[PDB]
């Protein structure tokens, strides 16, 4: 992908990590939640080479 | 007394009851989820005021 830093925006709102017991076990339990979002905000300054390539 | 002849004999004495149960049970119970907390404009500590005021 050939681009300008300008065309494509991205939003980190919430990036977490928790620590808990297990209710089921003698365990630790551990989680993390991340929230996000982002937008090509101006499509003709973004250009694909090989768009269908998975 | 006067119509019983003269006489008398005790009875036996009684009560009466009645019963306060404290058999009432009530509760309130609720998420406040950590993305809302986030992306809401304001404050959720009012659904704890009106969460105690439903009680």
């Amino acid at each position: 992908v050939a681009f300008h830093p300008s065309a494509a925006a991205y939003v980190s709102q919430i990036d977490t990590v928790e620590a808990l017991r297990d209710q089921d076990s003698f365990s630790d339990r551990i989680r993390a939640l991340h929230v996000y979002g982002g937008k090509v905000v101006r499509p003709t300054g973004v250009v694909v080479f090989n768009k269908t390539g998975s | 007394y006067k119509a019983a002849g003269r006489q008398t004999s005790a009875d036996a004495i009684s009560d009466t009851g009645v019963d306060l149960l404290i058999d009432q049970e009530k509760s309130i119970d609720f998420l406040v989820d950590d993305i809302d907390r986030v992306q809401v404009a304001g404050s959720l500590e009012a659904y704890t005021r009106a969460g105690a005021t439903a009680l």
